[PDB]
Protein backbone atom coordinates (compact mmCIF):
# COMPACT_ATOMS: atom_id res chain seq x y z
CA UNK A 1 0.00 0.00 0.00
CA UNK A 2 2.14 2.98 1.20
CA UNK A 3 5.39 3.50 -0.57
CA UNK A 4 7.09 5.57 2.14
CA UNK A 5 9.16 8.75 0.82
CA UNK A 6 12.21 7.86 2.63
CA UNK A 7 12.88 11.77 3.32
CA UNK A 8 13.40 12.76 6.94
CA UNK A 9 15.25 16.42 7.42
CA UNK A 10 17.50 18.21 10.15
CA UNK A 11 18.11 21.83 10.10
CA UNK A 12 20.18 24.43 12.15
CA UNK A 13 20.86 28.33 12.97
CA UNK A 14 23.51 30.05 12.77
CA UNK A 15 23.05 33.73 14.57
CA UNK A 16 25.79 36.46 13.30
CA UNK A 17 24.98 39.84 15.08
CA UNK A 18 28.34 42.23 16.10
CA UNK A 19 30.93 42.88 14.40
CA UNK A 20 34.27 42.32 15.19
CA UNK A 21 35.47 45.58 16.72
CA UNK A 22 34.49 48.83 18.42
CA UNK A 23 36.61 51.75 17.75
CA UNK A 24 36.21 54.04 20.99
CA UNK A 25 37.38 57.38 20.65
CA UNK A 26 38.29 60.27 22.93
CA UNK A 27 39.68 63.20 20.44
CA UNK A 28 42.62 65.16 21.59
CA UNK A 29 42.68 68.90 21.51
CA UNK A 30 46.65 68.95 21.52
CA UNK A 31 47.12 72.93 23.03
CA UNK A 32 45.52 71.63 25.87
CA UNK A 33 45.33 73.53 29.21
CA UNK A 34 47.81 74.82 31.42
CA UNK A 35 50.02 74.39 28.26
CA UNK A 36 50.52 77.09 24.84
CA UNK A 37 51.28 76.40 21.03
CA UNK A 38 52.56 79.69 19.22
CA UNK A 39 52.81 80.26 15.73
CA UNK A 40 56.37 78.56 13.95
CA UNK A 41 56.88 76.94 16.93
CA UNK A 42 58.63 73.31 17.60
CA UNK A 43 57.63 70.44 20.11
CA UNK A 44 55.62 66.43 20.82
CA UNK A 45 52.31 66.32 21.94
CA UNK A 46 51.40 62.63 23.14
CA UNK A 47 47.83 61.71 24.00
CA UNK A 48 47.79 58.27 25.71
CA UNK A 49 44.72 57.24 25.86
CA UNK B 1 9.03 -17.77 -9.77
CA UNK B 2 8.44 -21.65 -9.30
CA UNK B 3 5.37 -21.77 -7.57
CA UNK B 4 4.42 -25.70 -7.35
CA UNK B 5 5.43 -28.04 -5.36
CA UNK B 6 5.41 -31.69 -5.60
CA UNK B 7 5.33 -33.46 -1.61
CA UNK B 8 4.75 -37.51 -1.60
CA UNK B 9 4.81 -39.14 1.40
CA UNK B 10 5.52 -43.19 2.40
CA UNK B 11 4.30 -45.86 4.27
CA UNK B 12 6.91 -45.18 7.11
CA UNK B 13 6.10 -41.39 7.47
CA UNK B 14 2.39 -41.57 7.47
CA UNK B 15 2.81 -44.07 10.14
CA UNK B 16 3.64 -40.96 12.87
CA UNK B 17 2.11 -38.22 11.77
CA UNK B 18 3.48 -35.77 8.65
CA UNK B 19 4.03 -32.14 10.27
CA UNK B 20 4.88 -29.98 7.25
CA UNK B 21 6.43 -26.89 8.95
CA UNK B 22 7.27 -23.82 7.00
CA UNK B 23 10.49 -21.76 6.82
CA UNK B 24 10.71 -18.28 5.01
CA UNK B 25 13.33 -16.41 3.35
CA UNK B 26 12.07 -13.14 2.65
CA UNK B 27 13.28 -8.91 1.62
CA UNK B 28 10.71 -6.87 1.87
CA UNK B 29 10.52 -4.54 -1.05
CA UNK B 30 12.00 -0.77 -0.55
CA UNK B 31 9.89 0.84 1.89
CA UNK B 32 6.55 -0.85 1.42
CA UNK B 33 4.11 -0.39 4.23
CA UNK B 34 1.35 -3.16 4.72
CA UNK B 35 -0.57 -4.86 7.20
CA UNK B 36 -2.32 -8.55 6.85
CA UNK B 37 -1.05 -9.53 3.68
CA UNK B 38 -2.93 -12.58 2.45
CA UNK B 39 -0.66 -16.24 0.69
CA UNK B 40 -3.21 -19.00 0.10
CA UNK B 41 -1.49 -22.15 -0.87
CA UNK B 42 -3.93 -24.55 -2.75
CA UNK B 43 -3.04 -28.58 -1.43
CA UNK B 44 -4.55 -31.28 -3.70
CA UNK B 45 -4.30 -34.46 -3.26
CA UNK B 46 -3.19 -36.32 -6.80
CA UNK B 47 -2.74 -39.86 -6.17
CA UNK B 48 -2.87 -41.77 -3.17
CA UNK B 49 -3.17 -45.86 -2.53
CA1 LIG C 1 -5.39 -44.56 -6.32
Amino acid sequence: SVTSDRTYYGYGDVSVKNEPVNVVVSPFSFPGANASLSSGGQGVFKKPD
Amino acid sequence: QHGKAWITLDAEELREGAVLGAVMYYEVKEGVLASRLPLVFKVRVVETG
